[PDB]
């Protein structure tokens, strides 16, 4: 068992990680739990009980994009399960990998998921409109999968896992991501009504809210993310973060500042 | 004025009879530092004094070595004040000026806010609320990623002095 979850697929996925990607909830659970035990049945070898266990749920090496805890939050719903083919004013971005050319457009959740790693814009067009990746290609974010599994899988990793520590690969710590994310919901929510085209008339997502509520009760989420821009939480993306090969001097200034765009942006 | 090189254009306002207070403000430091020099130019006389009275005036007050030591002792003492002014300003301003010159070196040029790259009420209170967010933020070292917000061209009371 062991090596079977800590194998990983043609994309570098462990079969964990993989029930996370396919929104099989309870399947991830009873993966985790028996990777817990796992490591909890190797605590004879010489290696610590967590190399196995990180080994199992997030490889070393792994891509910061693909971090669980990070992709469980991305797991939204397209905008398109409850407005239909009804248009709202929502972000939108065009897909160039994809021929999504400057006319049609996908929703943020799509552009998230669906077409993560292609070429993708934010577009300039009218906010008011809905999502055609449910029509031209095969979108992922169709299906809402179980809610209550999916909650309980994000307190699971919360306690399980250092992963909350993280930047994503644009450098925001995973707090600045879901605060962004209910400010966002907070307006495209609000236009909402009730009543071969996908299932529509479904009622929209809270998790952002249940998920930001929940982590901004743990104590290392909130550290993590207020120290974050210390010279020790050193921020990996577009902030002067390699600096061995200058010449002295400008590094004995340049180490003496601090960031805090990211902390006042959130607060 | 001749204009500054760009690696420190940046720290200029510049584009990259009515009454003004600074006027007022240089014209006054001008007016000091004549006295500052004729001060010196005195203090510069003194050892050849006992020669400079006789062979040049009909009259002037004898001085002593003694005298002389007090006369430096109260001139300096009444320059303190604004030679503490003079150097806290200038330490900062250095600092400020190095610093923007080491972010030139480690950032990316092609970034549109990068030294060597780069509407009226709301740019003025722009330009007003980027200045008073830099002053906060330089007081405590919380400044690690945009360049300090300055100006030099009021300066040009603290380069007479
Ligand atoms: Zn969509
Ligand atoms: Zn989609
Ligand atoms: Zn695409």
């Amino acid at each position: 068992l062991r090596e079977l979850l800590s194998a990983k697929d043609a994309r570098g996925m462990t079969p964990f990680m993989s029930a996370v990607s396919g929104r099989a909830y309870p399947a991830a659970i009873t993966i985790l739990e028996t990777a817990q035990k796992i490591a909890k049945a190797e605590i004879s070898s010489s290696e610590k009980e967590e190399d196995v266990f990180m080994g199992m749920v997030c490889p070393s090496g792994t891509n910061p994009d693909d971090s669980p805890l990070y992709v469980l939050c991305c797991n939204d719903t397209c905008s398109f399960t409850w407005t239909g083919a009804e248009h709202i004013n929502q972000d939108i971005f065009e897909c160039r990998t994809c021929g999504l050319l400057e006319s049609l457009c996908c929703c943020t959740e799509c552009a998230r998921v669906c077409h993560k790693g292609h070429d993708c814009k934010l577009k300039r067009t009218s906010p008011t409109a809905y999502c055609d990746c449910w029509e031209k290609c095969k979108c992922k974010t169709l299906i809402a999968g179980q809610k209550s599994a999916r909650l309980d899988l994000l307190y699971r990793l919360l306690t399980a896992t250092n992963l909350v520590t993280l930047p994503n690969s644009r450098g925001e710590h995973l707090l600045l991501f879901l605060v962004q994310t209910v400010a966002r919901q907070t307006v495209e929510h609000c236009q909402y009504r009730p009543p071969d085209m996908p299932d529509h008339d479904l009622e929209p997502p809270r998790f952002a809210q249940l998920a930001l509520e929940r982590v901004l009760q743990d104590w290392n989420a909130l550290k993590s993310m207020i120290m974050f821009g210390s010279q020790e939480n050193k921020d990996p993306l577009s902030a002067s973060s390699r600096i061995g090969h200058l010449l002295p001097e400008e590094q004995v200034y340049l180490n003496q500042q601090s960031g805090t765009i990211r902390l006042d942006c959130f607060t | 004025a001749a204009q500054a090189p760009r690696s420190m254009q940046w720290a200029v306002r510049n584009t990259q009879n009515a009454s003004s207070y600074l006027t007022s403000a240089s014209s006054l430091a001008r007016a000091y530092s004549i006295v500052i020099r004729q001060i010196s130019d005195l203090m510069g006389l003194i050892p050849k004094y006992n020669h400079l009275v006789y062979s040049q005036i009909p009259a002037a007050v004898k001085l002593t070595y003694q005298d002389a030591v007090n006369l430096q002792n109260y001139v300096e003492e009444k320059l303190i004040p604004t030679w503490n002014w003079m150097v806290s300003i200038m330490d900062s301003t250095e600092a400020q000026l190095r610093y923007g010159s080491a972010l030139a070196s480690a950032g990316d040029p092609g970034h549109p806010n990068h030294p060597l790259h780069a509407q009226g009420m709301m740019s003025a209170r722009g330009d007003f609320l980027n200045y008073a967010l830099s002053l906060m933020r330089s007081h405590n070292d919380e400044h690690s990623d945009v360049l300090p917000v300055l100006d030099v061209c009021s300066l040009k009371h603290v380069a007479y002095v």
